[PDB]
């Protein structure tokens, strides 16, 4: 029984329609999309950065690597 | 680490998630197999039954079979002998065990060709690669008694000697056995050998993809129907102030 | 012809030969192999170069190779 | 999409490939010489192919033995004339008859002597029923495949 | 209109929703694959052994 | 005894109070289905697995081909196989996806439904390493070999230990067996074990994104979450599909199509990508006994999170300090399973200990402390 | 009772008899002459063991101690300057050497 | 098995060296005979 001793409550009037006097996905590009957008604005200066940041350590070491297996001329230029 | 080339990307007929194996193609490599690397390759998982169907008729199936003579017994003497394949049975192998296998190459050890192109990073592009790629070895590197020269394979220096040439073979459906022509089949070859499903699996991918894109859209709109009622839902504090 | 027997590899392997890249890599190549072959005291090699024309040229092959095979 | 997927798992209980490959055996009744009976492998059980000369379907197809023990009728599951095809294994302690000897001309089992007949029907012995008679086909008279 | 008929003779009595959802199943598998068998083949003509076998289906040796 | 039977009935009663009419949050967000998909995950293997079961053998001579043989032969072999294999990758997603989501939200405030995921987590992993053996292929042996011998290191009991659990000298015939055995059994584990997790869960209810009371607004499980979840459901398992489907093998060493050979060490002996994270600290600390404690601890840091949380607040939701550290932490943890992956050679080996160092720091410290800073900066 | 009982149960894990059979080889060096190279199954793995001479225990003491990937001398191997006891696989990958 | 049993580990050694067993492959990949060890199980009279 958890549904009657969850809380105290006073004052508060709801409203709501069925599911069938009402559309599904509503006001789409009125709403919907401005806020996706509005969502995504305000994170992106939180994750995107250390994921960049990630990013080019992965490219710095993945390259760096590559180039440690390459031969430097200045080994052999004095083998006749 | 260590230096070594990558193969490049060659479009196969049946790179494309949708897109099915060219069983004539396939076809093709088996005859590349059955007249050129089974001399020295072991094919333990695949059965002459496995190519009806796929390849040839149950009656050509029926005959590469009867083309080799396999081991059975014991007989009533408990003695082994010899008898003509049947479907059911499996590419033969080359050597009776290992040990005998690298005394006939080197001390090589040709491996069982029945996932190769799974078990080497590149498959096909990387087996069609070596194949072809051989080649001498640029200065200041000498390759040991025994070995030939291939860039593609790691150390550079492979057991294997060449394998193919051109008309080294005659395809009996009318194709120019150029080398590339060869390796390019019997890669395609080695695609299926490896992996029997491809065809069928992607068949389903299809399926999948239809279906899951359908029921999905469908539970949106029900999950959001349901919910309806909650996301425009409206409230208010109305205390007797 | 009028009827010999080619395989379009070694065809298109010379087409891509005379491109750009292939040309600066073989370039280079050729030098390291003139210059190591020179030699009776280095431990040089030129792999590396012959990697980088192999890798440029077959990367060329590749986008044509298997539009002449059946 | 669940049809499909229990249908699919369920099936992946069923008999696998290589063992559907050794379901049936195909027999070239073109290549038995006559009264010589002959025996092949199938399911793990030998499998009598005797090919009946002219005093099978006459000595051992005639008798007049009353009271049978089971009911073998060679209309009831039967067919082919001079071929009989039969289970190499005795129905009292799955035993495989023997083609050389048999006090009737047919079959006799040295286990626990069971002896049968040229067509395969229990005559002395212990064995009750008599030797089992497989499922097969004929759309192909010079061959027969049996399972 | 359909959706007000099908409302009222299919979806209104779980009865006949059930029935429904199979007869409609039934009917969906049989179009779904036909169709999607359909679509992989045209995708891949010539490839499949159902394209290349009449070579050797009686017309060999 | 009661009016409607959902209620009276000793079972439907249990089937009720947990999936029908069990308070939910009203705010929970797609974070929460993970829960779910674990339980669906876990249905999953254990259906894939045992119908792999049946047509397995554990046998150093047979097992390689066994499996081969079932692709090979039985009907729909192929398919089973690959969903039970990639079935794996799919639980590990999501189980770090559910535990990320527990550490954002503060959800292991709830210590003992926390305790026991924890729990959860090493099970699966003991599960799924025991798995990858099976098919007894290079990789499965050798890392068999490689990852069981490290308890070598614990001092006196070490290769006792050890030689106990290899049932020999080395990984050969009487471990495959004891492995096959223990990866038929732990699942059944985890799915008790998963029984008290959602049992210690429901004395609390669940947690929300704002991280406040939710009581003033809960909602019927279903249909709000029995349908949320079973979106959530077909969301992933598309993915999940198309790649089982159409690029089986990606996440696959190939080196284990080959016959697990006692002769032949691979060159790059590494476990399976959801390890490679902790392989890395493995690696990063050059002392074969510091390294493993450091693996351990990689994991059981897990035990301390909830006592180290000195914010105010539940969620981090209105903490954007310690929101960057948490996907700092996030890409910390990307980079040190990509370590593990690569050589140990420079420039990776620094990078390792480097990545290695700031996973315990942003744990042990940093979080912790950003946590008070920002109660001060509330003026709290 | 409970001791015997999980006593007996944790060492039905540990080594079988025939496991422990074959946990360590006896080998006869009078098999072994000098100059020449042996090999034997032990453990799954080939072991070596060479009557070396009293020649090329020589020159192995010309050996730089210092110049080497892994620093040891004969000292730190062999019991017996005749005899040289090694397990047949290569430190780099697995092989068995010639 | 009879060590400690009915014989000396002496004699089991001797018992097992009366009879010859087939190993192998060597390095040519040929079965071959050699005297027979304790770890040898009590030879086949038959070969099947
Ligand atoms: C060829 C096929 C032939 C075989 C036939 C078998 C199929 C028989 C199915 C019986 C029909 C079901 C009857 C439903 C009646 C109950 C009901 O109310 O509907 C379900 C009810 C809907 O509520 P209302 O819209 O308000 O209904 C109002 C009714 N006037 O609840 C639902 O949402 C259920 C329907 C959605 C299912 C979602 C499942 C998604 C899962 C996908 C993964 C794939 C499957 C793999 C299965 C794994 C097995 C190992
Ligand atoms: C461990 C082994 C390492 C393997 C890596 C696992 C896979 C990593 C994939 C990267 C994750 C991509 C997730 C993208 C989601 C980004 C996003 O939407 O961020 C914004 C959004 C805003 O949150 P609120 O403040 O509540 O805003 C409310 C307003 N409506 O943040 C969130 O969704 C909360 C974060 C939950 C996701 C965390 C998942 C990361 C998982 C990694 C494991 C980490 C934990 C430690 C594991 C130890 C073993
Ligand atoms: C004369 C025997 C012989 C023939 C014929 C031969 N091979 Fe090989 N092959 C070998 C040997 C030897 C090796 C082992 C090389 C090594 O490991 O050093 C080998 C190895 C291979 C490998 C790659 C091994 C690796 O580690 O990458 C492939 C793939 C291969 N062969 C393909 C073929 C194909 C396809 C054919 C037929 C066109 C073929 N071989 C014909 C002997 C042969
Ligand atoms: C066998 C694996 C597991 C299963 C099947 C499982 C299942 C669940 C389920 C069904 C829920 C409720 C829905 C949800 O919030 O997602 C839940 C909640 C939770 N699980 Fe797990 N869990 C598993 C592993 C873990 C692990 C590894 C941890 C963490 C170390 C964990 C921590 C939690 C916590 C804290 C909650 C509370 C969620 C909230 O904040 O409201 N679980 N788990
Ligand atoms: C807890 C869920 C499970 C996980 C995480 C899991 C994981 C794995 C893994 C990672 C493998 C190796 C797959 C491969 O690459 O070949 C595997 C194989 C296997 N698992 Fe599971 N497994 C689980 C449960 C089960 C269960 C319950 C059974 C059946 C009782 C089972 C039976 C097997 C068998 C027979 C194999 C060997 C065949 C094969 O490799 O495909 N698994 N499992
Ligand atoms: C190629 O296609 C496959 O061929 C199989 C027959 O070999 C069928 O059983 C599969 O359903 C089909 O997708
Ligand atoms: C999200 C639910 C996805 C389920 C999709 C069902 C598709 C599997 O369908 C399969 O397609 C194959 C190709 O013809 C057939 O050979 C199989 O018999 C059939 O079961
Ligand atoms: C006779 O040998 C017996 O072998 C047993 C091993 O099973 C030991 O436990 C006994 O102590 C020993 O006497
Ligand atoms: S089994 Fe044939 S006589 Fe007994
Ligand atoms: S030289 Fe590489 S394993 Fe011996």
């Amino acid at each position: 029984i958890h549904f009657g001793n969850l809380a105290r409550v006073r004052h508060i009037i709801t409203y709501s329609l069925s599911p069938f006097e009402q559309r599904a996905i509503p006001n789409i590009f009125s709403d919907a999309l401005p806020n996706v957008w509005r969502r995504f604005s305000s994170q992106v200066f939180k994750v995107a950065p250390p994921f960049l940041g990630a990013y080019l350590l992965y490219s710095w070491g993945t390259q760096e690597f590559e180039r440690l297996k390459r031969k430097n001329p200045a080994d052999y230029e004095n083998d006749q | 680490g260590e230096l070594e080339l990558h193969p490049p990307a060659f479009p196969w007929s049946h790179g494309g998630p949708l897109s099915a194996l060219d069983h004539s193609s396939v076809r093709r490599g088996f005859q590349v197999y059955k007249q050129v690397c089974s001399a020295c390759h072991s094919m333990d998982y695949v059965a002459f039954r496995n190519l009806i169907g796929v390849t040839h008729t149950e009656a050509e199936a029926k005959a590469l079979a009867e083309e080799v003579e396999v081991q059975d017994g014991p007989d009533e003497n408990g003695e082994l002998f010899m008898r003509p394949g049947k479907i059911s049975d499996y590419f033969p192998k080359p050597y009776p065990n290992p040990e005998a296998a690298r005394a006939a190459n080197n001390g090589a050890l040709p491996p069982d060709l029945s996932y190769i192109v799974n078990a080497r990073h590149g498959g096909e592009d990387y087996v069609f690669s070596l194949l072809t790629g051989y080649c001498d070895p640029p200065a200041g590197v000498v390759v040991r008694e025994g070995l030939h020269y291939n860039p593609y394979f790691p150390g550079q220096a492979i057991g294997m000697a060449p394998p193919i040439y051109n008309e080294i073979l005659e395809y009996d459906d009318g194709t120019p056995a150029t080398m590339s022509q060869i390796a390019k089949d019997v890669c395609t070859f080695l695609r299926w050998a490896a992996e029997p499903e491809h065809d069928q699996r992607k068949r389903m991918g299809l399926k999948m993809l239809l279906i899951s894109a359908l029921l999905t859209s469908l539970l949106y709109y029900m999950k959001r129907h349901k919910w309806s009622v909650l996301k425009s839902r409206k409230m208010a504090y109305r205390p007797p102030k | 012809e009028e009827e010999e027997l080619v395989d379009p590899l070694t065809t298109i392997r010379e087409h891509c030969e005379q491109t750009e890249k292939c040309v600066k890599a073989r370039e280079r190549l050729e030098l390291c192999d003139a210059r190591v072959s020179s030699r009776s005291h280095t431990e040089e090699q030129c792999t590396e170069e012959l990697f980088d024309f192999l890798h440029a040229r077959d990367h060329c092959v590749a986008h044509k190779l298997f539009n002449k095979l059946k | 999409a669940a049809k499909n997927v229990v249908t699919q798992f369920i099936s992946s209980l069923s008999a696998s490939a290589d063992v559907l490959a050794l379901s049936k055996i195909e027999i070239k009744l073109s290549d038995i010489p006559e009264g010589k009976n002959v025996a092949f492998k199938w399911r793990g059980k030998p499998l009598f192919v005797r090919h009946r000369t002219q005093a099978e379907i006459n000595q051992e197809a005639e008798v007049d033995v009353s009271k049978l023990r089971d009911p073998q009728h060679d209309l009831d599951r039967v067919k082919k004339p001079e071929w009989v095809i039969l289970v190499g294994v005795c129905t009292h302690l799955g035993c495989v008859p023997i083609a050389n000897s048999g006090d009737f001309g047919g079959y006799y089992c040295p286990c626990h002597g069971s002896h049968y007949d040229a067509s395969g029907r229990i005559r002395k012995g212990p064995a009750p029923y008599n030797l089992e008679v497989p499922t097969y086909q004929f759309v192909g008279d010079d061959l027969v495949v049996v399972g | 209109a359909l959706l007000r008929q099908a409302y009222s003779a299919l979806f209104r009595r779980t009865s006949t929703f059930a029935l429904t959802v199979v007869l409609g199943a039934v009917l969906f598998e049989r179009a779904f694959d036909q169709g999607a068998d359909a679509i992989f083949e045209h995708l891949n003509e010539g490839k499949l052994w159902k394209h290349i076998k009449h070579k050797y289906e009686a017309s060999e040796e | 005894m009661a009016p409607n039977i959902r209620k009276s009935h000793p079972l439907l009663k249990m089937i009720n109070n947990s999936l029908i009419d069990l308070p939910a949050p009203s705010n929970i967000s797609a974070w929460w289905n993970f829960g779910s998909l674990l339980a669906v995950c876990l249905m999953t293997q254990i259906l894939t697995g045992l119908l792999l079961a049946m047509h397995y053998t554990a046998d150093t001579s047979l097992a390689f081909s066994s499996v081969a043989h079932t692709c090979r032969n039985v009907q729909y072999g192929w398919l089973i196989r690959n969903l039970h294999a990639n079935g794996a990758s799919f639980f590990f997603i999501c189980i770090f996806l559910h535990i990320g989501r527990g550490l954002y939200y503060g959800s292991y405030l709830y210590k003992e439904t926390w305790n026991t995921g924890v729990i959860l987590l090493l099970t699966l992993m003991a599960t799924a390493f025991v798995g990858y053996v099976l098919p007894w292929g290079q990789m499965s042996f050798w890392g068999a070999t490689v990852i069981t011998n490290l308890f070598s290191a614990i001092p006196y009991i070490g290769h006792t230990l050890v030689e106990w659990a290899w049932g020999g000298f080395s990984v050969d015939n009487p471990t495959l067996t004891r492995f096959f055995a223990l990866h038929f059994l732990l699942p059944f584990a985890i799915a008790g074990i998963t029984i008290i997790h959602l049992t210690f869960l429901h004395e609390s209810g669940s947690n929300n994104p704002l991280g406040i009371s939710s009581d003033s607004d809960k909602i019927p499980f279903h249909p709000y979450y029995s349908f949320k979840d079973i979106l959530g459901l077909t969301l992933m398992l598309t993915p999940f599909l198309t790649l089982a489907l159409f690029s089986p093998n990606l996440l696959g060493d190939p080196e284990n199509f080959t016959p697990a050979n006692p002769l032949v060490t691979p060159p790059h002996i590494k476990p399976e990508w959801y390890f490679l994270f902790a392989y890395a600290i493995l690696r990063s600390i050059p002392n074969k006994l510091g390294g493993v404690l450091a693996l351990a601890a990689s994991v059981l840091i897990l035990f301390l999170i909830p006592f180290l949380h000195k914010s105010k607040q539940r969620t981090m939701t209105f903490r954007p300090l310690s929101q960057t550290l948490f996907w700092l932490l996030v890409a910390n943890l990307l980079i040190l399973t990509w370590i593990g992956s690569q050589p140990v050679e420079h420039p990776f080996i620094i990078i390792g200990q480097m990545a290695s160092l700031s996973y315990f720091t942003i744990l042990l410290i940093l979080f912790p402390t950003i946590g008070t800073l920002e109660n001060k900066m509330l003026n709290y």
